[PDB]
């Protein structure tokens, strides 16, 4: 998971 | 604000192929001369300018059966095809002629332009 | 010996939720309690376990509507169809639990995950 | 595109  | 699963789009389309491979829920045969394809409507049209143009008439959208131009190799297809579930374009030199023909057929841009600069590469 | 377009999972999910967005080929309605969610059943299944073994039942293949828990609240549900047709998850302090409950019940594991993590930082 |  990321921050996009 | 919201997070993203970075392989979440990888995992729904090699899903999608999943389905493909055991013939669930798929919706149309793609005819091409002698040969048939089965494959899910909604994955064509996300891929394809012609299948987009086609399942959103009126009419078409409700064929089971769609005919491509004779001219049309269905191993060219068959290339887009697995193209269009995997990402991954097998490309040779003994097929990038039919498949740059199939790609400009199905307005497939970035399968077109690649065609383009691998064959500009041995000329 | 493919070459490999980085950016077709990511392009076709976004042109399955422009689909979604305008209704055009979707063959399922998901009531959750007061809620209808219009879907098209390939992503769903490609999302969730839950309606990977719904869909896959010679039966339930068939339903054009499907009815869930009545303790699976509508919002939870929204967000995580969102996800699956976009990747982001809308994940807040006030919808967390909500959304962790949704994930479980459709077996949608990596949303399960990052709940949990997200719950577990605030403890 | 890329070699995968
Ligand atoms: N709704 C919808 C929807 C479903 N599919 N789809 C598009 N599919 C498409 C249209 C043109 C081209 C390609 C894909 C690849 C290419 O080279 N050209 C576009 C839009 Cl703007 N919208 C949609
Ligand atoms: N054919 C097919 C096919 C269509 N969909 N699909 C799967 N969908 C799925 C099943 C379980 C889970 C998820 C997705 C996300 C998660 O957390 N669990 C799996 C397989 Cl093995 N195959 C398929
Ligand atoms: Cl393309
Ligand atoms: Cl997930």
């Amino acid at each position: 998971w990321v921050i996009p | 604000s919201c997070i993203q699963f970075t392989r979440h789009a990888s995992d729904v389309l090699l899903n999608l192929n999943r389905l493909r491979s055991r013939d669930i829920l798929t919706d149309v045969v793609i005819v091409v001369s002698r040969e048939q394809f089965r494959a899910h409507k909604t994955v064509l049209m996300a891929c394809s300018g012609l299948f987009y143009s086609i399942f959103t008439d009126q009419l078409k959208c409700n064929l089971s059966v769609i005919n491509l131009d004779p001219e049309i190799n269905p191993e060219g297809f068959c290339i887009l095809l697995d193209f269009m579930y995997t990402s991954r374009l097998n490309l040779r030199e003994g097929n990038i002629m039919a498949v740059m023909a199939t790609a400009m057929y199905l307005q497939m841009e970035h399968v077109v332009d690649t065609c383009r600069k691998f064959i500009k590469a041995s000329e």
